[PDB]
């Protein structure tokens, strides 16, 4: 079960790498769609990945196929140390509250008032889950 | 169980291949015709301006003319020069830009530190400079009329003619697409309209004939297994359904309504007056192929199952018919052979009821006009074209002589030459009275064509678009010195397909739109409270809306809330409520003159009202034949000014989200060989690269930028010791976009 | 003339909209007199100083500027700043910049309260107002439409009017009295506020452009549903004096003195005041009265007009008052012209004249009898008819009536007169254009085009060689306008034949009601233009909206001076209903914009060949009176472009004084000829009796073997017919 968000994002990229705009994209196009959505490949594993999934005799991969792909990659690499980067990016460990209203409202995807009731050390909010 | 087309697109060198011979025949004479070349033409025109920008350097009394002026042109020699790949022309154009920005920062402080603003952001500030009316202002033609002392040749003139509301329209071919992919955003405030007190010029077609003229030939290849392609056996079946009038539920048009036990219908289709047997032929087979590629395609229509075609005598189909109150006028229709052919086949009974249907509620019109939106974008993109959804003109009047033949053209100022805006639909009503769009989904699938039809000479193309097919004359354009008439126009004979998709794609929305129309107009003519009448009306102008952002959807792969956003920056959805709920009813032919113009004051706010020396006739309004309402007075445009930006920035839309994608990764191949070390260049170089790069990413969407960040990471690794304080602020909002999107995402998981 | 105007700049409105829906679209935060208002459902919260008010200023701004320019362009001297400019010399964008100012002016008031302290407060709060607005969109103002920050500052400092200067620059002048001009609605004594404004406002203007503007103010007002208030000279009550409030008074014996609670003197009255010498000797209100409420109906009509939805709507509906006050501007505009002229009766060309039936019939016969033509005259049976006699026609009959007297049997005859010429004809314009035959050319162009003959097919291709073939219509419209160069007798007997002919053919094929705005391209050298430019300034420079004095007759006699429509008449005009046609395909140097609410043009429709292009023939009743000259770009050579505004006015003093006989007197001749002769193959008083009168049309209509009595049968036919 992917988030619809996500489900757009991965539509929408999968339709921009599909060049020839017949539905599917070719195994030397992987690798791009993957650095765009975040997760960077190693050679290893995107040779792996191609010779099994993309292995069919056809070298051609549909939306349904992408996703499972996506969603199966994911399932291995869903570490808190992302977020943890993702709340550094904005070494005190104590970051302004008054940025994040800022940031919520004018970045990103645009439910303010729960994050402002919750309010601000990153790693504690982190552990609050 | 895999989804996928069976066609594929790629490009050719020419579209023009068999079509008529570029020739006007008058009285006597035989004009031949020529093309104007575009971009030949466009890159003489910067050269002109370049030289232009010397002679006013060179004339040096900057100090005279407008800071907003020097801006411009200062952001433009800017940004050409970051467009420019040659050393030497870059070189050049840098060098011819440093006085501008010497006397800038010498005398005018704030404009100087505005103009860094920008110059921070983008390797093309002048993109976002020209995001608001100041894109009204051509700087360029000025500067050109200003210092070149030398008449302009015939092509240059041309040019001039054609594109002179705005100066991007002389903007390299990645500097323009950019510029309009980022004319909608919401920051945005541009629209194509300029208005003043002797006139309004509305513009909005002619950015879609400057995109379209700059793309390749567009083509479709139909795979092996397509329905056009393959070859099938004649229908083999022994099937002979057996017509009992005694449980004959109706008669609609020339088909009979026979009930079962199941509670679906079966319908007898006979055959027509001069149709052939082929046609019926070809609606059963391509019922056979939807109904088995339906997993594939992800149709979601209720199609049909067609059960047989064979052939019956015509007294039987007479006697079994003879109760029905409709059967004197299904005798004329059917043809008057002795025997008659058949096609047979069971539907549930939605797909005989009409999408305008009145019986509906608003939840069902809106579902059932989802349904009929995706099929038909979707069979689209697999290669199927229906062109005879509805039977829709423009004029009776000499419709045999006319270039059109009076079949209404949705984008008509870019088939034709001197063409400026939308006319009068005869008999808008009438026009979807049988629609093939149906409460089920679609119907009537055996007038489908191939797509491949559109690209190529054929009866359908030559029998309605002659005059693209063949070039544009006028007498103003023949050179008495060549014996030649020559035009921007003649040259789209390369491109025809092109102009063609986008008509198509244009037509069909036109088709939903009078739909919802007839729907809205039947379901409130006996009500009488004016609030329920308005709320309907709004509800059919969201369903409009959101039509036209699924359109896109399917079409380019945006996602449907952020490409109705799009639309609404570009068209007004109050407006469109406004105009389609005054003029698609009868209720204006029952008004004064002073009543009558003073609502039409509030229908077309901040533009000019719509002007007819007609007569209404009472309970109907505008029509020429007095009984059946019309959109629009005689020789007049249509009224629904609305409906055509929206259908312009629909087609607009997706036609410039595909140049900008293959422009972004025309300059991403470029990118990729400077990093691996293909091309020998220095940080700055690659630095400038990724740069572009991320100015060509698409507004609104964040994976594109995300890759370009990555590849900005990787170069600035390869080049560690080089500066990047220019290429810092961008990349840094980038990567806090990112860290923004990962926060949102997991804590609305959580 | 130049692109700006109030009602359709973008910056200005988007000020407005900013000024609405931040401070003038809110109730008022205090109370005085400050209660929310009701109309026709719909709430008003500032029915005094809202948005309709500061909509009217910024209107009357402009119309200020424009009379100025008026006056000035009609060589009066008009009052000085501290430097040498005048208020004539204001440029769009100075009238930009103090109209995005004008919309901020009474933004920051509170309350209704008149006092100073108030006053002060208010203007400071308006200020601030301004220099927030400025500084949230100095992304696009501060370059763009203000020079600098320097500049917001000047113009945020007569915002605040701390110290009361009312005449420093010109815009203090512009916005400080249109703000006061809009009170004269409620002023409760009107003839005293209205004497002071117009004296405060004719010392920067004048009389006659004050006069044009307190005229357009009582427009702008019905326009926007509010009160006007009526003028009396003859009022009782007493005179206000508005500096202040100290009221005049008479001594005993009854001279003013040059509350006093006198015992025995009373205060003067408005009547009075107005007859004082030092102001009746410059007040042209003096001594006259105005109307108040809206004329042609009643007080109940009036009321209700004024209480309605639509007065919410231009309080509350920024694009909605606009329009208005746009659409009372424009009427405004014409209708002093239709004041000057007298009133025409109809609509409809007029009948046929005795001096047109003669030219109609020579016309008749020439197409019937091809062999009449010879080297450069024309021998009709007696008479030898040269060049100049065309020309006469051509420049004396309206070849519109003439060709609804011809028939059908004209257009078949083309075929023969073309067969018997098949001469040559030039290009008027561009010489070096290799000249062609016509006869052959129209031979040619039947026997491939029209094979069956028929005579709608001849009318349509007759259309089309007028609408195209440059070599024909050039020449054919230079002969008509009499501007041509070098013309041989057969193209000037061509062009007089084609004429009506093509006239005929135009009535007879069209189908599509007048349109009522026409467009027509001239391709015209600098200094020519500059003529017309002159010329339409002269027009537009007298033509005012009157108050009080009646100046009439100035613009008549400077229109009829003066007029310009003579380079459009004569001949078979092609115009478009779209510019964008024009500018596309001709890109003329000078446009001719022919507005014709009344359908006087008669306008015939062209067949498609030019599905919006039309032919105007003007008729002699009627006037094209420009209304504005504006510089709207370049061409594609980089020459400027001009266009005229012009509105199609019918009236009799239009009609041409042209001498009867012109083509009367021959053909009596041709007659007298043919009688002549058939009675001397004869050789009986008819002949003497008809001979005896000499060419004197009405003395020979008094006065009017078998083949001689059909030559008398023929003669009187043509006799009835004339009289007819
Ligand atoms: N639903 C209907 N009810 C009544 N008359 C109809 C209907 N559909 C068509 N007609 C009439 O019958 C004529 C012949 O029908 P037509 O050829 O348009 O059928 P069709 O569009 O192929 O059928 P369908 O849409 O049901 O598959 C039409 O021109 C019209 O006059
Ligand atoms: N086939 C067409 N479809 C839609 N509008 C058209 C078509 N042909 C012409 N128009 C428009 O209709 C108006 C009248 O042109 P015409 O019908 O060609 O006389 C103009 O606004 C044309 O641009
Ligand atoms: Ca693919
Ligand atoms: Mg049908
Ligand atoms: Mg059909």
């Amino acid at each position: 079960q992917l988030t619809e968000e996500q489900i757009a994002e991965f539509k929408e990229a999968f339709s921009l790498f599909d060049k020839d705009g017949d539905g599917t994209i070719t195994t030397k196009e992987l690798g791009t769609v993957m650095r765009s959505l975040g997760q960077n490949p190693t050679e290893a594993e995107l040779q792996d990945m191609i010779n099994e999934v993309d292995a069919d005799g056809n070298g051609t991969i549909d939306f349904p196929e992408f996703l499972t792909m996506m969603a199966r990659k994911m399932k291995d690499t869903d570490s808190e140390e992302e977020i943890r980067e993702a709340f550094r990016v904005f070494g005190n460990g104590y970051i302004s509250a008054a940025e994040l209203r800022h940031v919520m409202t004018n970045l990103g995807e645009k439910e303010v008032d729960e994050m402002i009731r919750e309010a601000v050390n990153y790693e504690e909010f982190v552990q609050m889950m | 169980v895999k989804q996928y087309y069976f066609a594929r697109r790629g490009e050719t060198s020419t579209h023009d291949t068999s079509l008529p011979p570029p020739v006007k025949v008058l009285s006597g004479r035989s004009i031949p015709l020529k093309e104007i070349p575009f971009e030949a033409t466009r890159n003489e025109l910067v050269q002109i301006y370049l030289t232009s920008i010397d002679k006013l350097i060179k004339s040096n009394k900057l100090n005279s003319i407008p800071s907003q002026q020097i801006a411009s042109h200062y952001l433009f020699l800017r940004s050409l020069a970051n467009s420019e790949t040659d050393g030497i022309k870059k070189n050049q154009i840098l060098s011819l830009a440093k006085p501008l920005g010497t006397y800038l920062a010498s005398k005018e402080p704030h404009v100087w530190k505005m103009i860094n603003e920008l110059i921070e952001k983008s390797e093309y500030p002048i993109i976002h400079y020209l995001k608001n009316n100041r894109a009204h202002s051509n700087f360029m033609l000025a500067l050109i009329h200003e210092y070149h002392k030398e008449p302009l040749t015939k092509n240059q003139s041309a040019f001039v003619q054609k594109f002179r509301d705005s100066s991007v329209f002389l903007f390299p071919n990645p500097i323009y697409t950019a510029w309009l992919a980022h004319s909608y955003d919401e920051d945005s405030s541009f629209n194509p309209m300029f208005r003043e007190r002797l006139s309004t010029n509305f513009y909005h077609s002619t950015l879609t004939d400057n995109l379209l003229l700059r793309t390749e030939p567009k083509e479709v290849t139909l795979s092996s297994e397509h329905h056009y392609k393959k070859e099938k056996g004649p229908i083999d079946s022994s099937f002979r359904y057996q017509m009992s009038s005694d449980r004959l539920l109706r008669i609609q048009g020339r088909t009979l309504l026979f009930s079962t036990p199941q509670n679906d219908v079966v319908a007898v289709k006979v055959q027509k007056k001069g149709e052939p047997k082929s046609t019926l032929e070809e609606e059963f087979e391509m019922a056979d192929y939807l109904l088995k590629h339906q997993r594939r395609l992800d149709v979601h229509s209720k199609l049909p199952q067609p059960l047989g075609q064979y052939s019956v005598k015509k007294s039987e189909i007479l006697e079994i018919s003879r109760g029905s109150l409709d059967f004197e006028r299904f005798k004329t229709l059917i043809d008057d052979s002795k025997d008659l052919e058949v096609y047979v086949y069971k539907a549930p009974q939605s797909y005989f009821t009409y999408l305008h249907d009145k019986n509906q509620d608003l939840e069902d019109l809106t579902a059932s006009v989802k349904t009929n939106v995706h099929d038909l974008f979707v069979l689209l993109r697999e290669g199927i074209v229906f062109p005879q959804l509805a039977d829709i003109f423009h004029t009776h009047f000499g419709e045999d002589e006319r270039e059109d033949k009076g079949r209404y053209q949705a984008l008509v100022q870019l088939l034709n030459v001197l063409q400026f805006q939308l006319g009068r639909i005869d008999k808008w009503q009438k026009a979807v009275e049988y629609v093939n769009l149906r409460s089920s989904g679609l119907a009537d699938l055996g007038d489908s064509l191939p797509i491949t039809s559109l690209f190529t000479s054929s009866d359908f193309t030559k029998h309605y678009f002659s005059e693209l097919l063949t070039g544009g004359y006028h007498p103003t354009f023949f050179d008495k010195s060549s014996g030649t008439a020559n035009s921007l126009f003649t040259g789209k004979r390369r491109l025809f397909g092109n102009y063609l998709y986008l008509n198509t794609i244009a037509e069909y929305l036109l088709v939903i739109q009078l739909t919802l129309g007839s729907y809205g107009d039947k379901v409130t003519r006996d009500m009488m409270d004016k609030p329920k009448k308005e709320a309907v009306w709004r509800e059919l102008a969201n369903v409009m809306f959101t039509s036209c952002a699924e359109a896109i959807h399917i079409m380019t792969g945006i996602p449907q809330s952020r490409a109705l956003t799009l639309l609404k920056q570009r068209a007004n959805i109050e407006k469109h409520f406004r105009q389609t709920q005054f003029w698609m009813t009868p209720d204006y032919s029952k008004l004064d003159e002073d009543t009558l113009q003073m609502e039409q004051y509030s229908i077309y706010s901040g533009e000019p009202e719509y002007e007819f020396t007609d007569k209404l006739v009472s309970g109907v309004g505008l029509s020429v034949d007095g009984v059946h309402q019309d959109l629009g007075g005689y020789n007049r445009e249509s009224p629904l000014r609305e409906l055509e930006k929206l259908l312009y920035a629909t087609v607009t839309l997706i036609e410039g989200t595909m140049q900008l994608d293959k422009e972004f990764f025309k300059q991403l191949e470029q990118v990729e060989k400077i990093l691996s070390g293909e091309i020998k260049t220095d940080a700055n170089s690659c630095f400038e690269a990724v740069a572009q790069l991320l100015d060509l990413a698409r507004p609104g969407c964040h994976f594109q930028k995300r890759l370009v960040l990555s590849y900005y990471e990787e170069a600035k690794l390869k080049y560690p010791s080089a500066p990047t304080d220019a290429y810092d602020s961008r990349f840094q909002v980038v990567a806090r976009t990112n860290a923004a999107i990962t926060i949102q995402r997991f804590w609305r998981e959580a | 003339g130049s692109g700006f105007s109030l009602y359709t700049d973008d910056t200005v409105k988007a000020a407005a909209q900013y000024a609405y829906d931040n401070y003038l679209g809110k109730p008022y935060t205090g109370s005085v007199e400050s209660a929310p208002a009701n109309f026709g459902g719909r709430m008003v919260y500032r029915q005094h100083h809202g948005l309709s008010h500061t909509l009217r200023t910024m209107a009357y701004a402009e119309l200020i500027v424009e009379e100025a320019r008026k006056a000035k362009l009609r060589g009066e001297t008009l009052g000085k700043f501290k430097d040498g400019r005048t208020i004539a010399d204001v440029t769009p964008q100075e009238l930009k910049k103090i109209m995005i100012a004008q919309a901020f002016f009474v933004a920051g008031r509170d309350d209704e309260a008149s006092d100073a302290k108030n006053y002060q407060k208010y203007h400071e709060q308006s200020r601030d107002a301004f220099l927030k607005y400025v500084k949230d969109n100095e992304s696009t103002l501060i370059p763009d439409v203000f020079k600098d920050q320097e500049d917001v500052n000047f113009y945020a400092r007569v915002i605040e009017d701390k110290s009361h200067d009312w005449e420093s620059t010109p815009a203090h002048v512009l916005i400080n009295q249109g703000h006061m001009v809009d009170l004269v609605r409620v002023k409760q004594p009107p003839e005293s506020f209205l004497q002071r404004y117009f004296s405060s406002m004719q010392r920067w203007i004048g009389s006659q452009a004050t006069e044009a503007v307190f005229g357009i103010q009582r427009q702008f007002f019905h326009a926007t549903y509010e009160v006007v208030a009526g003028f009396d000279s003859d009022n009782k009550e007493p005179h206000l004096v508005v500096s202040g409030l100290g009221r005049y008074v008479i001594g005993e014996d009854g001279q003013p003195i040059r509350y006093k609670l006198k015992e025995n003197e009373r205060l003067m009255r408005v009547d009075e005041f107005l007859k004082l010498p030092e102001i009746q000797n410059t007040f042209p209100g003096s001594g006259k009265h105005l109307q108040g409420g809206m004329p042609g109906m009643n007080e109940m009509d009036y009321w209700n007009r004024l209480n309605s939805l639509n007065r919410a709507r231009c309080e509350n509906d920024v694009d909605f008052c606009l329009k208005q006050l746009q659409t009372a501007h424009d009427k405004a505009k014409i209708e002093p012209i239709k004041q000057a002229f007298q009133s025409s009766k109809g609509k409809e060309r007029r009948q046929p004249n005795v001096d047109e039936i003669a030219a109609a019939r020579i016309i008749q016969q020439i197409l019937a009898n091809p062999d009449c033509i010879h080297d450069d005259h024309v021998l009709i049976n007696g008479q030898k008819l040269e060049q100049q006699f065309f020309r006469d026609l051509l420049a004396k009959c309206e070849m519109a009536v003439v060709g609804s007297l011809l028939n059908d049997t004209d257009i078949g005859n083309i075929d023969t007169l073309m067969r018997h010429e098949k001469d040559t004809e030039f290009h008027s314009t561009n010489p070096e254009a290799v000249p062609v035959k016509i006869g052959e050319y129209w031979i040619n162009d039947q026997r491939i085009n029209n094979s069956s003959g028929n005579i709608t097919q001849k009318k349509h291709d007759l259309i089309f060689l007028m609408q195209n073939d440059a070599w024909y219509f050039s020449r054919v419209n230079a002969i008509a306008q009499n501007r041509d160069k070098g013309s041989t007798f057969k193209e000037v007997l061509i062009t007089t034949l084609m004429t009506p002919l093509t006239s005929k053919a135009l009535v007879d094929t069209s189908q599509a009601k007048p349109p009522t705005r026409l467009f027509r391209g001239l391709n015209l050298s600098e200094e020519f233009t500059k003529g017309l430019i002159d010329q339409a300034n002269a027009m537009i420079a007298n033509t005012t909206e009157r108050l009080f004095t009646d100046h009439s007759p100035e613009a008549f006699k400077q229109i009829k001076l003066n007029d310009l429509s003579k380079m459009s008449g004569r001949t078979n005009a092609s115009t478009t209903t779209e510019i964008k046609l024009v500018k596309e395909t001709w890109d003329s140097n000078v446009i001719f914009e022919m507005l014709d609410p009344d359908g006087l043009l008669h306008s015939k429709q062209v067949g498609r060949h030019t599905e919006s292009e039309f032919s105007v023939y003007l008729p002699e009743d009627v006037a094209l009176v420009p209304v504005k000259v504006t510089l709207d770009g370049k061409t594609q050579k980089g020459e400027n472009r001009y266009v005229f505004t012009f509105v199609a006015v019918k009236s009799p003093d239009f009609t041409p004084r042209h001498e009867s006989g012109y083509a009367v007197e021959p053909f009596l001749r041709m007659q007298a000829a043919k009688l002549a002769e058939v009675k001397s193959s004869i050789e009986r008083e008819l002949r003497e009796q008809i001979q005896s009168a000499r060419q004197e049309l009405e003395s020979l209509q008094r006065a009017v073997e078998r083949y001689d009595a059909l030559i008398e049968n023929t003669s009187k036919k043509i006799t009835e017919l004339e009289t007819g």
